[PDB]
Order: C-alpha cells, then structure tokens, then sequence
C-alpha cells in the first residue's frame, strides 16, 4: 500500500552465503571411512606440434581427487577452456573408499592440500590459515597413483617429499664443481625453473635433447651463434660460466598464468610467431624441482573445477528438492538412476 | 506425459548462475520463458479467483 | 561494544574496572559522533588533572 | 596489534563507506542487486516449465 518505496528502483542487499550440504563438515577423520573422487580431464583439441605437450600430459593416469566425509551425487560432465582448446571434465561416479588410520597421515594430507594452494597455484594471502574446524567448505585434495592392479592409491611418497615447494636458489661455479652432475632421467617429465633469470615462474620440461649440447649453432636466425656464447652474451655476469659443456640439453614450455578457464580465450595468437622463440635451456643453470609435470598441469585448473563443482552441487540439491516436492522423483528419469547430461555451451551468447 | 523429460541439472545450474559471473552460460534465456509463465499463471489465477 | 580488548587495556593500565562506563567516557574524544551514552573525556580530565 | 590497526583505520573514517567492501568474501557475505534476485526466480520457473 505504501507509495514510498516506488522511488528507489535499484537497491541491493547483502547475503550470507552457505556451502552445499555435502561440503559442510566434510573434513576426513582418523578411523573413519572417507571418499575420494578422481578427476579426469579429457582434452578435445586435436594433437599438433604446438599443443602436443598439453594433450599428451593431460591424458596421463596420474590424477587427483577430492576427499570428503560425505558421499557426493553424480555430477554432469563439465566444459573448460584452456589456451590449447576446449577441455572436458568429469568426476568419477564411483568413489574410492579409503580410511585413514594414523593422525600423521591426515596431517600430511592436509599439509599437501595447503601447499598446492600456497605455492603451486599461488592463491595464498598473508592472513590465510589452515582450517581444522571441520566446518563449511572443509574438504581436501589428494593426488592419486596407480596401486595394485587397476586400483589407485594415495601418492604418499609425493606428499611426504613435497610438504612445501623448495625455494629456487642458484649456485656459483665454486659450489658447482663438486655438485653432482645432472642426470637426464632426473629431469624428464619434471618441473624446472631458471634461477639465473628474473623469470621465477614455474615452467615445464617437455623432452630432453640428448643429441643436443652446448656450443652448437642456433637452428634459426643465429647460425653464427651457439648456446654457450649466446647464454654468455645474455647473462654471463649472472651465471659466471657453464660446467659440463658437452652434456645433454632440455626443451621446455612455459605454463600459462591464467586460472579462470570458463570463457573461451578468443583471440589471435600467431602460433607460428609465438612458437618461433624456441627455448633450449642449460640443465645446470635451471633449478629442478622433483614435482611431476602432469600433476602440476592438472592442478592448474583445480580452482575452476572446484568452483563449478560448488554450484553444481547447489543445483543438484535444488533439482532433488523440487523433484521431491512435485512427487516426480519416483519417475525412472529422476530416480536414483539419474544420469546428468553434459553442460551445453550457450554459443548464442556474445562471448562464445 | 510420454513427452516428459528430466529436469537437467545443468539447466538448474544455468538458472542459478547470473550474468555478473562471466560464465559461458547464464540465466536470461530461461528467464524469458519463466517470465512469460509467471505472467500467464498470475493472470489465470487472479481471473479465476 | 566499544571496549574491544578490554582485558588488554586494563592489563596495560594495571587496573581492573568494575563499572566500565567511566572508562568509555574517558576514551570518548568529543569529535566521536556515535557515543550517546556518555559525555566526552573533558569532564573526567578536569578532575584527573587536579 | 591487529585491533590497534583496526582502531587506527576507523579513526580515519567510521561512519560512511564499509571498509569490508573489498574483503566481504572472507566472511561469506556478498551483495546482490535486487534485479538479479528477481530474475533468478523467474529463471527457475522457466526451467521447471
């Protein structure tokens, strides 16, 4: 009846958000059954020279999962958009049922879960703290490795090794003589960063060129220039010199900084031009983590998957709630045997 | 009833997500049909009552 | 609602208050608009000086 | 030291703009325009239809 409020048409309000009931109090506990849901990322783009690394690595069976006290419901296939092309994501409907029987094991799990965010994804903030209250939005992320047979088990060794990413540090020549010589096997499929340059960002080594070696001419645009003298001309004042001048070489590809892969990265990239600046790096001068590349790649997207999963669970809760209200739940289509269909790109939208 | 179809979870996800969150899918297309339905149902209810 | 870290301030001062409104008044600079329940510090300051 | 910093920040400006505006998420709060809230109901009706 009051006529007053027909003046302010564009008001807004503040709201207390809540997590899906599944995500609430989902913290695993010792001596209790916990469920892990493997994450599978199916690239759709065709293999080519430029996108070879992503395609090959993302299809590796070294995936991770999400650990919860509660059983999750079936979740629809999910589209994601990387620089290499579209990505299809699905969550295993069959949980991997495990139980934790040692407090320290849980501690290691949580420590790795913290580490990935704190360092690998760099989502940390100075005021963040590891949560142990087992309350809203309390679930863990654990890597998985093939165990006995087709069954997969927790990557205990990777976690206990990588509690916190080691700090990348260089070495002068004097400490470089007696340092053990690098082995190609120690680098293949690993994660490496170049400490001599100001480039402190992690990046991946694709393949090692054993046949290649320093002092060799550039294959393009620098047939008068070699790796040795060119690296000198660039950062000799920073490296000093190079040892093992004859040993193997490594070929690396940088990792995208983006974390939001929802919207197609529409744009012109000039694949030939961007790939023209081929980079081959001296194994010794680049700090070498022991982390596997494929898991790092599959963890790059983790925030987007987690976010979408959030609202997917919300939507599922609404779906079940409505279907129950209308008494349509008992229908075979909506029964326990529901098979969610893949999400569909709304191509009609301007940004698709 | 033979043409009934399940209420897809992705459809509800599109409904819940707004346009502010720059997602690949949004709510407007479902919102238009919902608006028409709401107007129709309101009209019919009021007239019957 | 205004004596946040009340315990901390009392520990630093070295006294424990039974009635806190006096401390609130003491900490009430005149410019502060919201406080309605007490006058500014000036009244207390006048006696405290002497 | 944190509560001291809090009072100092307030000492600059209490009455007006909410200083939480850029950190609302940390406490699970969010502000939404009324338009979006109205639209989502209609979208749900549309999908159910």
């Amino acid at each position: 009846t009051a006529t007053v409020n027909k003046a302010d048409k564009s008001k807004d309000r503040t709201y207390k958000t809540e997590c899906p009931l599944e995500f609430y109090d989902a913290l695993p506990r010792v001596g209790e059954i916990c469920y892990a849901y493997e994450i599978f990322l199916e690239p759709q783009f065709e293999s080519c020279e430029y996108t070879e690394h992503m395609y090959l690595n993302l299809q590796t069976p070294r995936n991770y999962a999400i650990l919860l006290r509660n059983k999750l419901p079936r979740l629809a296939e999910m589209p994601l958009f990387s620089n290499q092309g579209k990505l299809h994501v699905r969550v295993a409907n069959a949980p991997l049922e495990v139980i934790i029987q040692n407090s320290e094991q849980l501690e290691l799990l949580h420590q790795f879960h913290g580490m990935v965010f704190r360092d690998i994804l760099k989502i940390w903030h100075p005021f963040f703290v590891l949560d142990r209250r087992s309350k809203e939005n309390s679930y863990l992320v654990v890597p998985l490795i093939l165990g006995a047979g087709e069954q997969k088990c927790f990557d205990w060794e990777l976690m206990t090794n990588f509690r916190r990413l080691p700090q990348s540090h260089g070495s002068n020549v004097q400490q470089r003589e007696q340092q053990p010589a690098p082995r190609p096997e120690d680098f293949e499929g690993k994660i490496v960063t170049q400490w001599y340059a100001n480039y402190d960002k992690p990046m991946l080594v694709t393949k090692v060129h054993r046949e290649l070696t320093p002092l060799s001419y550039m294959e393009k645009n620098q047939q008068d220039k070699t790796y040795y003298e060119f690296t000198m001309s660039k950062y000799g004042n920073r490296i000093g010199d190079v040892v093992h001048k004859d040993k193997f070489m490594i070929e690396v590809r940088d990792l995208t900084e983006q974390l939001t892969f929802y919207v197609h990265n529409r744009g012109k990239f000039n694949a030939k031009s961007k790939a023209k600046m081929k980079v081959i790096l001296i194994p010794e001068l680049c700090f070498n983590f022991n982390f596997p590349g494929d898991l790092w790649l599959k963890l790059i997207f983790l925030p987007s998957i987690l976010n979408r999963m959030y609202f997917l669970l919300h939507a599922e809760a609404l779906r079940k709630r409505f279907n129950t209200y209308l008494n349509l739940h008992l229908l075979p289509f909506n029964g326990t045997d529901y098979m969610p269909r893949p999400l569909e790109i709304d191509y009609s939208l301007k940004r698709n | 009833k033979e043409h009934i179809t399940p209420a897809e979870q992705g459809e509800f996800l599109a409904a819940i997500t707004a346009s502010s969150a720059a997602d690949v899918f949004d709510m407007e297309r479902l919102e238009i049909l919902g608006n028409s339905f709401l107007k129709l149902s309101a009209t019919l209810y009021l007239a019957s009552k | 609602g205004f004596l946040i870290n009340h315990y901390y301030l009392e520990k630093n001062l070295g006294y424990t208050f039974k009635d806190r409104r006096y401390l609130l008044q003491a900490l009430t600079h005149p410019s502060y608009p919201t406080n309605r329940i007490t006058g500014s510090y000036q009244e207390l300051e006048f006696i405290g000086n002497a | 030291r944190f509560v001291e910093g809090c009072r100092a920040n307030g000492q600059s400006f209490y009455a007006g703009a909410d200083f939480s505006s850029e950190v609302n998420f940390c406490v699970g709060l969010v502000t939404i325009p009324n338009k979006v809230i109205a639209d989502t109901l209609e979208a749900l009706l549309g999908v159910i239809v």
